[PDB]
C-alpha cells in the first residue's frame, strides 16, 4: 500500500469555515441579549448545546463527501498502533474501524463535553489538535472524559444474568421424539393482530412446518400442503395476501411429556435443515438471548 | 551550540519544595531540642495525669527525655529491626502512707525510665520498619463541621435551612432537633431517646409564655408544642395550668406506669428508676469535655462555628445555662425567614488533609494509653514501697500499636522503586480511602469526577485509570500544604483595573467565596485592563462582564499539569485520555544500560533528579582522593594535612544491591580525581538518568510502514540489530537463603570437605565451606554443601540389594544442598557467613 | 478442513448420529484390541511421519447403519470378557 | 383525573368502577371492540392478570413477543421459538378452583 | 534450632525477549512476535537497514497526535547539529518547524524514497523516517508460561493442587459448563467432574492405559458423592442407592 | 416431581425432608440431577429414542 | 459401573446401632506422646477401627501375617485405613 | 500445530468470536483425553462448522481489518462517468468505471 | 462449583499468519508438558 503519515496528512476541510460562520451569527446574538436582561444565564445554558452539538456532525459528513469524489487513496492519520489503519477514509468506508465520532477529534473539531454534575461546558472547544488546545479548553476536555469508563463498568461485569435463571429450568426442555401423535386441528393459530397494537413480521412464521390446509384466495393448485417445511422465501408468499390465522405446529401446542419433537419447532438456524433429535433446545435459547 | 527559544512566559516564582509536605510536618511532633513543650507534650497531657483511684494513689507526669538509640546504627539492617531510640519520663507514685516524691526521707522517686521507642526520621524523610521502608501518605476527608443537607419526603415540617438538622462534632453528640407537627414533638439525644420537648424548655428556665406565646405568632405549625400545654378556647386562667405553665411540680398525668414532671421526669425514661440523687448522670457529658470542641481550644473547630452560628461559650456549654441549644435554634428559624448559608458537599474548600505529622499524633496517643489497662493489673498484686520503679507501666504495650501502624494500615504502602522518578510521584498523591464515616463506598457519580477546583489544587489529568477511577489522584506543580491541612496555591491580587506583579498563596477555603480571572487574559501595563468581559470563574461556577469584581488572577498556566505529567513534548497536541496511559506506565519504567536524554524537552527532569536525592551531592568544597567505581572519598581542609588525621568522609557507593521490586538501583562516578568540587557539584550520575535528567528510555529509527500481517494487533517486529548490540539489558536479581537446623538426628554443618562419593559439590565449594564468586553452570546444582546425616546413620539389609546392582558404595553421609529452583538460574553478587558472631544476633 | 467430514454429515439425515456412530465403536476399537476390526486396511487414516503411516482413526467405516441392534449394556459386558486387554513386561 | 375503570366497558348488564393513578398513558381510544387480557395501557401487563380469559395459546404468545420488543430496537434479530420453549414450562402447573 | 544463616543472591541478567510489552509517553502499547531478519530489511539511499518498524494501524480512536512534532523536528535538529525548548501549551509552531526543515540533509517534507529489499521495486509513496522516544516496561511474571498435567492431590477433597516445583492446574469454572451444554455433548461433560478432578480410583486406572497405547474405560463414582452420603447420614436421616 | 431438583436451586432443606417421609424413588431424567452423581448425560448424543 | 434411582426414608435407631459398634463417653481425643487415641474416646479405635495399616493402637498385631483378626486384649479388627 | 515460540497463535479471522485483542490478554487451553471428546471435537466443537450466528442466521466470522483491506483495494474503480457512448480512442484512463 | 483440570495450558497469546481457519498455533515446550501421558505412550511402541 505504501502508506505513510506527514505534517501536511492532516489536512482540514474547507467545509469546516462554512459551518462555522452560521454559528457565530447565533453567538454574536447570544451575549447581546444577555447583557440587555431580557435572556436569563440559565437560558443561553441550554441553548449553546442545540447548536454545536449539530454542527460537530454535519462536519464529518460533510468530509467523507470529498474523499469519494476526485480521490479516495489520500491518507491521514498519524501514527500509534492499535487496530485502525492510515487513510482515515479508506478504513472508514471498508466497514474495518473509525467512527464518525472518532475521526471528528483528528479532521474537524473536538465537540462539546460534560460537567461532573450532570450540565454542558458554555463556551465549546472548536480548537482541534492541529493548533493545539489552550490550557483552558483543555481542563475541560477532562471532564467529559471521564464519562467513558464509568458507563461501561455494569456490562463487562456479568451481563449472564440472564442465562443464569433459564438453564437452571429448561435444562430438561431436550426434543424426545419425532413424531408425537398430534392431528392438526387443536395447536396454535399466530393470527396478524399482535405486539404492541400491529407490528405483525416474518419472524414468527420463520421456520415452522404448517398443519391444517389453509384455502388461500386465488387459482386452481394454488394451497399450500398440509406437510411441507416453511422456508423464507414460502413465508413472503403467506404474509402477502392471507392476513388471516395460520394453522402451524408451535412448540407450546406439543402434545407429549417433557419434550418438544422437531415438527413442532422449526428450523435449527445454526445450519440450513431441521432439527435433529438431540438440540437442546431449552439451553442454546438460554444463550442466544443471553449474550446479546 | 546555539540554543533558540520560543516561549518564555516569565514566572515570578519557581517550583516550591515537592518534598516539603513530609519533612516539617514530622518535625513538629518529637519536639526534642527546638521547641520544649507543644507537640509531644500534648500526647502526656491526655494520658496523665493517669489515676487508678484506689484509695491513696496518683502518678504525675513532669517531663520527657530522648537519650542513646540501643544500641548501633550499622547492625540492624542485617536482622530486621526498626531503627529507633527509646525514651524516658519522670513519674511521681504516692502511696496510702503518704509516700509522694518531695523529700529525701521516706520520699523514693525515679526519673531515668527507658520503655516505648518511637522510630525517626533521617534525611528525605522515609521511615524504616523490620528492614523495608515504610512511607506513610496522607488522606482525603471531608473536614469535621457544621454543614447543611436535605432530606426527603416531609415536604410540611421545619428545621434549618432545609429540614433535619445535621452536625458532626468528633463522638459528642448529634443534636437533633428537627419538628414533627401533630403531637409529640420529635426531638432525640444521642440516638433516638423519643420524649416531648414541650418539658425540656421547661428546665432551662422558660414558662408558657416563652417560645408557644411569643412565636406562634409568625407561624402556626406549633401543633406539637401546643398539645402538652393545652391551650384550647380562651377559658379560667388559673386552676388550669398544665405541664407547660408549671415547673416544679408539674402536671401529674400520663397513660403509663411512671409519670412526667419536666425536671423529675428526664431519667425516669429509663427503667426501672432511682431517686434524683444524681443532678449529673449525663448532663456532665455535654460540658467540660472533649464532646463540644473538636481539637485544642477550638483550633479546628473555630472557622466553622463563629462563621454560622452566633458567638461563642467557652469549650463546653456550662451548668444549667446552655448557650448550645439556644445559639442553634436561633438559627433554625433565622434561615427560615431569609439568609442564605448553604455548604455545597463536594467542595475542597471543605475537605483537608491529614499529613504525617498529624497522624503521627492521634497514633501515639492510642499507644501510650494503652499501658493504662496494664498499670492497673499490676497494682492489686503490689506489696509497699516495691511498687515504684518500672514494676507498673510496660514496654511492649506501648511498643505494640506503634509498630502495627508504620507497617499494616490503610495508608502504609512500599516505595516503588521501579524508577526515581516515580518514587516521587509516589509520595506526591492523595488517597481518598481511609476513615468509614468521611469516606463510603456509595455512589458518588458528582464526586469521582473532577470539580473545576481542582485547578491549580489536584492535576485533573494524572488519575489512575480503572474502577478507582477519580478516587486517587496528584499533587500539582505548584501546589502546597500548609500546617493546617488544606492546599493552598499562588494567586496574584488586584484591586479594580491595576494589577500587583506580588502573588498571594490562598487556601481554598476563601478560593469560592471570591473570583479568579484567567491567565491568558490580556493586560497592558500594569494599571489598566484591556477588557470588558473577563472571563472568569466563581465556585464552580464561570462567569462573566465586570471587571471589578474580580480580586485574584492565574500568575502561571502550568498550575494545572502535576509533576510528572510536565515532562512530555507538546501537552496541548495530547488528549486527556493518552495523557494519563503515559504517565501511569511512566512509573513502570526500568533503568536501562543504554540511557539517554530525550532529543527533545521541557526543562523539567533536571529538578526531578535532584529533589529525589538520587545524584551524589557534595557539602563541603575540596578535591577528590580517589574516583573508583565502587567507592570515592572527598578529603577536606579542616584539620592539618596529616595521614591519619583530617575531615575522613567515605561516601559509599551503592554497587549492585537488590530493592523493594527487584530492579536495578546503581550509580556511575562521572567526576575525575584532582578537579577540586564545591556545593552544588554531582559525585555520579543516577541509575536511569544521564548527567542528572529523565533519560528512562532511548531513541531508536522506524520506517513506518506495515508488514504483511504479521503487524496484525499490537504486533510489532523488532531488528535483530538491535539485540546483536543489547541496549535492552535489565538486572533481575533474586534471592537465595540456606538455613541450618537441630535436627534430632544430628546438627550439620557447612563445609569443603564433605565425604561425598561425587566430585561435582567439590569442584564449587572450595573456599572452606563457602563458594568463588562469579561463574556458569546451569539450574539444578549445588549452592552450598550440606551434610545431614539420614537413617541414623544406620544402613538396612533389603536397602543394600538396590545399589549391590549399581555399584555397592553406599555412604553415611549425602549431599543434601540446596537445589536450583525450576526457572533461570544467575550469578551471584554477595555472600555472608555469620557463624555464631560475637555481636546481640537472636 | 478435514478429509471426509462433511460427506457424513450430508449422507444422512442427522448429525448427533454420526457422533455415536464413530464413538462408542471407536473407543471400543482400542480396549478390544483391533481384530474386532474385520474391514479390509484400505478404510483407515493416513498419517505423514518418518516416511510411513501410523495411528487409525475412524470415520470411515461408517457405510452400513441400520436401526434396531442390541440394548447398551451389553456393548461393554461381552466386550471385555472375550478380551482381557492389559500391560506386561519382560 | 380520569375516573371509571380503566375504560370500563360497558354491556347489557351491570358494569364496575375503581380507580388508578394519573401516571397512565392512554394506548387504545373509544369505539374499539376489546376483550378481556388485551392490553389497555402500555408497557408491561400483570400475567396473572390476563391469565383469567387468555388462558393459555394467547398469554404465551404475548410473553414471548413482548421480549422481542425490546430486542427489536437494539438491531439483533433472534427467532422467537427461543422463548416458546421457556414459556411452555410455565404451563405445567394448573390450580383446581 | 538453628546454627547459623548463609545469604546467596541470584542476580539474573534478562536479555531482550519476544514476549514482553513496549510503550513510550504516548501509549504506542505493543509487543514483540517475531524477530525481522536483516536479509529481507529495506533501507534508504545510503544504505540504513530500519532499527524498529511500527504499526500504522490505528490512530483515529487514539486521538493523541502530537509525536510528529518530535519526530521531524527531531530529524532536521540532527542536520543541523540545537536543542529545542518548547513550553506547557506553548513552544514552537507549525511555521516555525517548516522553516527549520528547510535545512537538515535534503528533504523537507518527512517521506524519503524507500527502496524494498525483498522485490527490489521503490514502494509507492515514500515513508515517514525519524525518532522516537519509546520505552521497554517490565515482565510482569504474572505472565509466565505454566502448564501442569500430574500433581499431588488431597485426603478428603481429592482435587488437583499446585506446590512449588510443580505447577497448577487451570480450573474449569461453571461459566464452560453450560457452554458445552448447549451443543448436546455427553462425555466430554462428565470427564471434567470425575477422573479428572473428584475420581481419584478412576484417575489412576486411565493413567496406564495411555502407556501402552489402549483406553481408559468409563469413570466410576465421584468421592464428593460417596461421602455425602455419610455426610447425611449425621443428619438423623438414612439414604441408601438402588439400581433399577 | 424430583426432589434432587429444587435441592440443587432454591430451597433444599424442605425437599430433603418431603420426599423422605412418603420416600420418592427419583430417576435420572433431568440434567443437573446427573451432574451431581456422575453418570451419562440424559440427553444431548445420549437419549432414550 | 452406573446409578440409576435413589431411595430416601428416615433413619431409626435401630438400624444406627447396626453401623456403630459402641458408644463414647470420653471427650479425651489422642495423646501428644505416643502419638496414639485415648480409649474409648472421639478418635478410639475400638469403634472407628485401627489407625494404621493392619495394626492396631497398642502393639499385638502389626505383621501382615494377621489378614483380620480382633484382639482379646484391644477389641479391635485388622483392617486398612480406608474403612475409617 | 508445533511452533517455535512462547506464545499460543490464534487465528485472526475468528477474533471477531473471541472478541479479544493481542495487546496482552491471556487465553488457556483443553485438551481432551477420552476417543469420544476426540470425535466431539470434530463434529460441533470444530469451528469450520459453525459459521453461521444460532442467534439470527447471519455467518458470524467475517473478514476484520487487514483481509479486508486487501479485499477492498484491489476491488476499486474511480466512477464519475458522463453517459455512454461510441469512445474507441482517447480516453482509456486507468481502470474508471 | 468447579472442578480444576489434571491437563492445562496457559501462555501469552499472538499471531500467525501461517495459519488457517481450522489451524491454531502453540508453544513448543507446552506440548510436551501437556501431552506427557501420551508423549510416553508413542515413545515405547518407536525406538526413542
Amino acid at each position: 500500500s505504501g502508506a505513510s503519515v506527514g505534517i501536511d496528512d492532516m489536512v482540514i476541510p474547507e467545509k469546516k469555515h462554512e459551518i462555522i460562520s452560521e454559528a457565530e451569527a447565533e453567538v454574536a446574538e447570544i451575549q447581546e441579549q444577555f447583557q440587555s436582561g431580557l435572556v436569563t444565564a440559565g437560558e443561553r445554558y441550554n441553548k449553546v448545546i442545540d447548536i454545536w452539538a449539530a454542527a460537530n456532525d454535519r462536519v464529518s459528513k460533510a468530509m467523507m463527501d470529498n474523499l469519494q469524489t476526485e480521490t479516495v487513496i489520500n491518507r491521514d492519520g498519524q501514527e500509534e498502533k492499535q487496530v485502525s489503519f492510515n487513510s482515515i477514509y479508506m478504513m472508514a468506508d471498508s466497514g474495518a474501524r473509525g467512527s464518525a465520532a472518532q475521526i471528528r477529534q483528528l479532521a474537524g473539531m473536538r465537540g462539546l463535553m460534560a460537567k461532573p454534575d450532570g450540565s454542558i461546558i458554555e463556551t465549546p472547544i472548536t480548537a482541534n489538535f492541529r493548533e493545539g488546545l489552550n490550557v483552558l479548553q483543555y481542563f475541560i476536555s477532562t471532564h467529559g472524559a471521564r464519562k467513558g469508563l464509568a458507563d461501561t463498568a455494569l456490562k463487562t461485569a456479568n451481563s449472564g444474568y440472564l442465562t443464569r435463571r433459564l438453564v437452571d429450568v429448561a435444562q430438561d426442555l431436550v426434543v424426545t421424539e419425532d413424531d408425537c401423535g398430534t392431528h392438526e386441528g387443536i395447536m396454535m393459530t399466530p393470527v396478524i393482530e399482535g405486539g404492541d397494537v400491529k407490528e405483525p413480521l416474518r419472524d414468527r412464521v420463520l421456520g415452522r412446518v404448517t398443519a391444517e390446509d389453509v384455502l388461500k384466495p386465488g387459482t386452481a393448485d394454488i394451497l399450500v400442503p398440509r406437510n411441507t417445511l416453511l422456508h423464507e422465501q414460502w413465508c413472503d408468499l403467506l404474509e402477502e395476501n392471507s392476513v388471516d390465522a395460520v394453522k402451524v405446529r408451535s412448540v407450546v401446542s406439543c402434545d407429549t411429556d417433557f419434550g418438544v419433537c422437531a415438527h413442532c419447532y422449526g428450523r435449527d438456524l445454526a445450519r440450513g435443515h431441521i432439527i435433529n433429535k438431540g438440540e437442546a433446545i431449552g439451553v442454546i435459547a438460554a444463550q442466544s438471548i443471553g449474550e446479546p | 551550540r546555539i540554543r533558540k527559544d520560543f516561549g518564555k512566559r516569565p514566572q515570578v516564582l519557581d517550583v516550591p519544595y515537592l518534598l516539603s509536605i513530609q519533612l516539617d510536618s514530622f518535625q513538629k511532633f518529637i519536639e526534642q531540642d527546638p521547641e520544649g513543650q507543644y507537640g509531644l507534650e500534648a500526647a502526656f497531657r491526655s494520658v496523665f495525669p493517669i489515676q487508678s483511684y484506689s484509695g491513696n494513689s496518683e502518678l504525675q507526669y513532669v517531663s520527657y527525655r530522648l537519650g542513646e538509640p540501643v544500641f548501633d546504627v550499622q547492625e540492624c539492617q542485617i536482622r530486621g529491626v526498626t531503627y529507633s531510640a527509646p525514651l524516658r519520663v519522670k513519674l511521681r507514685l504516692v502511696i496510702y502512707e503518704r509516700e509522694a516524691p518531695e523529700g529525701t526521707v521516706k520520699d523514693i522517686k525515679e526519673q531515668e525510665v527507658y520503655m516505648g521507642e518511637i522510630p525517626l526520621m533521617t534525611d528525605n524523610g522515609t521511615f524504616v520498619i523490620n528492614g523495608t521502608e515504610r512511607v506513610i501518605v496522607s488522606q482525603l476527608h471531608r473536614s469535621p463541621g457544621v454543614f447543611f443537607d436535605s432530606d426527603k419526603g416531609k415536604t410540611h415540617s421545619s428545621g434549618k435551612v432545609l429540614y433535619n438538622a445535621r452536625i458532626i462534632p468528633y463522638r459528642g453528640s448529634w443534636l437533633d432537633f428537627e419538628f414533627d407537627p401533630k403531637d409529640n414533638l420529635f426531638v432525640r439525644i444521642d440516638r433516638r431517646r423519643k420524649l416531648p420537648a414541650t418539658i425540656i424548655l421547661r428546665a432551662l428556665n422558660y414558662t408558657t409564655e416563652q417560645i408557644l406565646d411569643l412565636f406562634f405568632e409568625k407561624v402556626d405549625l406549633l401543633a406539637k408544642l401546643s398539645q402538652s400545654g393545652h391551650k384550647r378556647i380562651e377559658t379560667l386562667f388559673t386552676n388550669d395550668l398544665d405541664h407547660g405553665p408549671y415547673i416544679s411540680e408539674t402536671l401529674r398525668v400520663d397513660p403509663t406506669n411512671d409519670r412526667l414532671s419536666a425536671l423529675v421526669e428526664i431519667y425516669r425514661m429509663m427503667r426501672p428508676g432511682e431517686p434524683p440523687t444524681r443532678e449529673a448522670a449525663e448532663s456532665l457529658f455535654e460540658n467540660l469535655f472533649f464532646s463540644e470542641d473538636r481539637y485544642d481550644l477550638s483550633a479546628v473547630g473555630r472557622m466553622k462555628f463563629n462563621r454560622s452560628l452566633l458567638r461563642e461559650e467557652i469549650e463546653g456549654s456550662g451548668i444549667l445555662s446552655k448557650d448550645d441549644i439556644i445559639d442553634v435554634m436561633k438559627k433554625l428559624i433565622d434561615i427560615r425567614n431569609g439568609k442564605g448559608e448553604v455548604d455545597d458537599i463536594d467542595h475542597l474548600g471543605n475537605r483537608r488533609i491529614r499529613s504525617v505529622g498529624e497522624m503521627a499524633e492521634n497514633q501515639f496517643r492510642v499507644g501510650l494509653v494503652r499501658v493504662e489497662r496494664a498499670v492497673k493489673e499490676r497494682l492489686s498484686l503490689g506489696d509497699l514501697d516495691t511498687l515504684m520503679p518500672q514494676d507498673m507501666i510496660n514496654a511492649k504495650p506501648i511498643s505494640a500499636a506503634v509498630k502495627e501502624f508504620f507497617g499494616s494500615s490503610q495508608l502504609s504502602q512500599f516505595m516503588d522503586q521501579n524508577n526515581p522518578l516515580s518514587e516521587i510521584t509516589h509520595k506526591r498523591r492523595i488517597s481518598a480511602l481511609g476513615p468509614g464515616g468521611l469516606t463510603r463506598e456509595r455512589a458518588g457519580f458528582e464526586v469521582r469526577d473532577v470539580h473545576p477546583t481542582h485547578y491549580g489544587r489536584v492535576c485533573p489529568i494524572e488519575t489512575p485509570e480503572g474502577p478507582n477511577i477519580g478516587l486517587i489522584n496528584s499533587l500539582s506543580v505548584y501546589a502546597q500544604t500548609n500546617e493546617y491541612g488544606f492546599l493552598e496555591t499562588p494567586y496574584r491580587k488586584v484591586t479594580d483595573g491595576v494589577v500587583t506583579d506580588e502573588i498571594h498563596y490562598l487556601s481554598a477555603i476563601e478560593e469560592g467565596n471570591y473570583v479568579i480571572a484567567q491567565a491568558n487574559s490580556n493586560l497592558d501595563e500594569e494599571g489598566h485592563f484591556v477588557e470588558d468581559l473577563v472571563t472568569c470563574r466563581s465556585k464552580g461556577e464561570s462567569s462573566l462582564f465586570s471587571r471589578d469584581q474580580v480580586d485574584y488572577m492565574d500568575v502561571s498556566t502550568q498550575q494545572v499539569v502535576s509533576v510528572g505529567a510536565s515532562l512530555i513534548p507538546f501537552l496541548e497536541h495530547d488528549d486527556a485520555n493518552r495523557a494519563l496511559m503515559g504517565a501511569n506506565m511512566q512509573r513502570q519504567a526500568v533503568p536501562t544500560l543504554r540511557a539517554d536524554k530525550p532529543l527533545v524537552g521541557t526543562g523539567m527532569e533536571r529538578a526531578v533528579a535532584v529533589d529525589s536525592g538520587v545524584t551524589a551531592v557534595a557539602k563541603r568544597g575540596g578535591v577528590v582522593q580517589y574516583v573508583d567505581a565502587s567507592r570515592i572519598v572527598i578529603k577536606v581542609n579542616e584539620d592539618e594535612m596529616y595521614p591519619g588525621e583530617a575531615g575522613i568522609d567515605i561516601y559509599n557507593l551503592t554497587k549492585y544491591t537488590r530493592s523493594n521490586q527487584n530492579t536495578c538501583i546503581n550509580q556511575m562516578p562521572c567526576v575525575s580525581l584532582g578537579e577540586p568540587v564545591e556545593r552544588g557539584d554531582v559525585l555520579a550520575d543516577g541509575p536511569s538518568t544521564d548527567l542528572g535528567e529523565l533519560a528512562l528510555g532511548q531513541n531508536m529509527r522506524v520506517a513506518f510502514m506495515p508488514w504483511n500481517g504479521y503487524n496484525f494487533e499490537d504486533s510489532i517486529l523488532v531488528s535483530e540489530r538491535v539485540v546483536q548490540e543489547d541496549r535492552f539489558t535489565t538486572i533481575h536479581i533474586q534471592e537465595l537463603a540456606c538455613v541450618s537446623r537441630d535436627t534430632k538426628l544430628g546438627p550439620e554443618e557447612i563445609t569443603a570437605d564433605i565425604p561425598n562419593v561425587g566430585e561435582a559439590a567439590l569442584s564449587k565449594l572450595d573456599e572452606s565451606g563457602i563458594v568463588y564468586i562469579g561463574a556458569e553452570v546451569t539450574g539444578g546444582d549445588i549452592l552450598v554443601g550440606k551434610v545431614t546425616p539420614k537413617g541414623e546413620t544406620q544402613l538396612t539389609p533389603e536397602e543394600k540389594l538396590l545399589r549391590a546392582i549399581f555399584g555397592e558404595k553406599a555412604s553415611d553421609v549425602k549431599d543434601s544442598s540446596l537445589r536450583v529452583p525450576n526457572g533461570v538460574s544467575g550469578t551471584v553478587i554477595d555472600v555472608q557467613v555469620f557463624t555464631r558472631d560475637g555481636v546481640e544476633k537472636d | 478442513a478435514r478429509v471426509t467430514v462433511q460427506d457424513a454429515v450430508e449422507k444422512i439425515g442427522n448429525r448427533f448420529d454420526l457422533v455415536l456412530v464413530a464413538a462408542r465403536r471407536a473407543r471400543q476399537m482400542q480396549v478390544g484390541g483391533k481384530d474386532p476390526l474385520v474391514p479390509e486396511e484400505n478404510d483407515k487414516t493416513t498419517v505423514i511421519a518418518l516416511r510411513e503411516i501410523e495411528e487409525g482413526l475412524i470415520n470411515n467405516q461408517i457405510l452400513d447403519v441400520r436401526e434396531r441392534q442390541e440394548q447398551q449394556e451389553q456393548e461393554a459386558a461381552e466386550l471385555q470378557a472375550v478380551t482381557a486387554i492389559a500391560e506386561g513386561r519382560r | 383525573g380520569k375516573r371509571r375503570l380503566v375504560i370500563t366497558p360497558v354491556d347489557g348488564s351491570d358494569p364496575y368502577e375503581e380507580m388508578i393513578p394519573k401516571w397512565r398513558q392512554l394506548n387504545v381510544f373509544e369505539g374499539e371492540r376489546v376483550e378481556r387480557g388485551d392490553v389497555i395501557s402500555d408497557g408491561p401487563e400483570a400475567p396473572h392478570d390476563i391469565l383469567r380469559l387468555r388462558g393459555v395459546h394467547a398469554v404465551t404468545r404475548y410473553i414471548v413477543n413482548e421480549v422481542q420488543d425490546v430486542y427489536r430496537l437494539q438491531g439483533v434479530k433472534i427467532n422467537d421459538k427461543h422463548i416458546e420453549v421457556i414459556v411452555r414450562q410455565m404451563l405445567r402447573k394448573a390450580t383446581i378452583v | 534450632g538453628v546454627l547459623k544463616i548463609v545469604k546467596v543472591y541470584l542476580a539474573v541478567k534478562r536479555r531482550i525477549q519476544p514476549g514482553d510489552k513496549m510503550a513510550g509517553r504516548h501509549g504506542n502499547k505493543g509487543v514483540i512476535s517475531k524477530i525481522n531478519p536483516i536479509e529481507d530489511m529495506p533501507y534508504d539511499e545510503n544504505g540504513t537497514p530500519v532499527d524498529i518498524v511500527l504499526n500504522p494501524l490505528g490512530v483515529p480512536s487514539r486521538m493523541n497526535i502530537g509525536q510528529i512534532l518530535e519526530t521531524h523536528l527531531g530529524m532536521a535538529a540532527k542536520g543541523i547539529g540545537m536543542p529545542i525548548a518548547t513550553p506547557v501549551f506553548d513552544g514552537a509552531k507549525e511555521a516555525e518547524i517548516k522553516e527549520l526543515l528547510k535545512l537538515g540533509d535534503l528533504p523537507t517534507s518527512g517521506q524519503i524514497r524507500l527502496y524494498d529489499g525483498r522485490t527490489g521495486e521503490q514502494f509507492e509513496r515514500p515513508v515517514t523516517v525519524g525518532y522516537m522516544y519509546m520505552l521497554k516496561l517490565n515482565h510482569l511474571v504474572d505472565d509466565k508460561m505454566h502448564a501442569r498435567s500430574t500433581g499431588s492431590y488431597s485426603l478428603v477433597t481429592q482435587q488437583p493442587l499446585g506446590g512449588k516445583a510443580q505447577f497448577g492446574g487451570q480450573r474449569f469454572g461453571e461459566m464452560e459448563v453450560w457452554a458445552l451444554e448447549a451443543y448436546g455433548a455427553a462425555y466430554t461433560l462428565q470427564e471434567m467432574l470425575t477422573v479428572k478432578s473428584d475420581d481419584v480410583n478412576g484417575r489412576t486406572k486411565m493413567y496406564k492405559n495411555i502407556v501402552d497405547g489402549n483406553h481408559q474405560m468409563e469413570p466410576g463414582m465421584p468421592e464428593s458423592f460417596n461421602v455425602l452420603l455419610k455426610e447425611i447420614r449425621s443428619l438423623g436421616i438414612n439414604i441408601e442407592l438402588e439400581d433399577e | 416431581e424430583s426432589f434432587i431438583s429444587a435441592a440443587s436451586f432454591q430451597e433444599t432443606t424442605r425437599v430433603l425432608t418431603e420426599a423422605a417421609v412418603a420416600g420418592k424413588r427419583d430417576e435420572l431424567r433431568g440434567l443437573k440431577e446427573n451432574v451431581i452423581v456422575g453418570r451419562l448425560i440424559p440427553a444431548g448424543t445420549g437419549y432414550a429414542y | 459401573e452406573e446409578f440409576d434411582a435413589i431411595k430416601i426414608a428416615l433413619a431409626s435407631p435401630d438400624m444406627i446401632r447396626s453401623w456403630s459398634f459402641g458408644e463414647v463417653k470420653k471427650p479425651e481425643t489422642i495423646n501428644y506422646r505416643t502419638f496414639k487415641p485415648e480409649r474409648d474416646g472421639l478418635f478410639c479405635a475400638r469403634i472407628f477401627g485401627p489407625v494404621k495399616d493392619y495394626e492396631c493402637l497398642c502393639g499385638k498385631y502389626k505383621r501382615l501375617k494377621h489378614r483380620g483378626v480382633i484382639c482379646e486384649k484391644c477389641g479391635v479388627e485388622v483392617t486398612q485405613t480406608k474403612v475409617r | 500445530v508445533l511452533i517455535e515460540g512462547k506464545a499460543i497463535q490464534l487465528h485472526p479471522l475468528v477474533c471477531a468470536a473471541y472478541n479479544a485483542d493481542f495487546d496482552g490478554d491471556q487465553m488457556a487451553v483443553h485438551v481432551p483425553l477420552t476417543l469420544e471428546a476426540q470425535l466431539e471435537a470434530r463434529a460441533l466443537m470444530m469451528s469450520t462448522n459453525n459459521i453461521l450466528s444460532p442467534a439470527n442466521g447471519e455467518p458470524i466470522i467475517v473478514p476484520s481489518q487487514d483481509v479486508v483491506l486487501g479485499l477492498y483495494y484491489m476491488t476499486r474503480d474511480c466512477v464519475n462517468a458522463k453517459g455512454e457512448g461510441m469512445v474507441l480512442t482517447g480516453p482509456k484512463e486507468a481502470e474508471r468505471l | 462449583l468447579g472442578k480444576r483440570v489434571d491437563y492445562s495450558g496457559r501462555s501469552v497469546i499472538t499471531v500467525g499468519p501461517y495459519l488457517r481457519l481450522h489451524q491454531c498455533g502453540l508453544p513448543k515446550k507446552m506440548a510436551l508438558e501437556l501431552f506427557k501421558p501420551f508423549i510416553y505412550g508413542k515413545l515405547e511402541l518407536r525406538g526413542l
